[PDB]
């Protein structure tokens, strides 16, 4: 049970947009379908030397500082049927979450309630014609899983999000 | 054209290992892992 | 008027690692003005079960597999062998 005592240092972690180009005798094929949805035969596609400016942000339940959908909210999952599988959601418009070491994160109430009904306009049923969509919060598990954990200014934040995922829609 | 893509990779496994190896060189702690 | 969703937050020093199954401890803060401004660009959810195809569907926040974080950016890409 390996323990390692390194000179634990107070550094500042900053994200450098990472570009991933073609690896050796291989070629990167970007699908240009504005609304490509996961698995499937991409129609419009083209070879590229490198992907794009990818910002490697480590965090939970909320993907941040990344790529948005240019058309509508697009969701993706390996199997929308198996409840055990993660469902990723690509948003239409960015939302802001301002945080400080003082223990809080505030995000606009209106901006976020709107994205919720948008995401609600297509959940599991599969853009289902209609049914009741409910947003509750984590059942349990690790702190990093149960809360929006992320690395802010070098420090590790564990933001309680019950208020973001506790509502009902149709 | 007319190609296939999916919930597999490109750089998912690659990137993951780059980022894991990036964090290590940057945010150094006082680790404890179980073998 | 200017109703903002205030979320209680906490800075922990002992954390469960995301890299591999481990635990780590970092030094406490030194700055008195840790300030971040991020743009939520997405969401990673999960759905309650045992109610397949019925009237309601519960969705809770998720995450954990950082791969699912790279997947959101790399979805539209693929590596093909070239001669």
């Amino acid at each position: 049970t390996s323990v390692i005592t390194q000179a634990c240092p107070k550094v500042s972690f900053e994200p450098i947009p990472i570009h991933y180009c073609a690896p050796a005798g291989f070629a990167i094929l970007k699908c240009n379908n504005k609304t490509f949805n996961g698995t499937g035969p991409c129609t419009n596609v083209s070879t590229v030397q490198c992907t794009h400016g990818i910002r490697p942000v480590v965090s939970t339940q909320l993907l941040l500082n990344g790529s948005l959908a240019e058309e509508e909210v697009v969701i993706r999952s390996v199997n929308f049927t198996d409840n055990a599988k993660t469902i990723i959601v690509q948003l239409n418009t960015s939302v802001e979450i301002n945080c400080t070491g003082a223990g809080h994160c505030n995000i606009s109430r209106a901006k976020w309630n709107n994205t919720l009904k948008q995401i609600a306009s297509k959940l599991r049923e599969q853009f289902g014609n209609n049914k009741t969509i409910i947003f509750k919060q984590s059942s349990g598990g690790d702190p990093e899983i149960v809360t929006h954990s992320f690395n802010c200014g070098g420090e590790f934040f564990y933001c309680n999000s019950t208020q973001l995922f506790n509502s009902t829609w149709f | 054209t007319e190609n296939f893509n999916m919930w597999k990779n490109d750089m998912v496994e690659q990137m993951h290992e780059d980022i894991i190896s990036l964090w290590d060189q940057s945010l150094k702690p006082c680790v404890k892992l179980t073998p | 008027g200017s109703d903002t969703i205030t979320l209680p937050c906490r800075i922990k020093q002992i954390i469960n690692m995301w890299q591999k199954v481990g635990k780590a401890m970092y030094a406490p803060p030194i700055s008195g003005q840790i300030r971040c401004s991020s743009n939520i660009t997405g969401l990673l959810l999960t759905r309650d079960g045992g109610n397949s195809n019925n009237e309601s569907e519960i969705f809770r926040p998720g995450g954990g597999d950082m791969r699912d974080n790279w997947r959101s950016e790399l979805y539209k890409y693929k590596v093909v062998k070239i001669e």
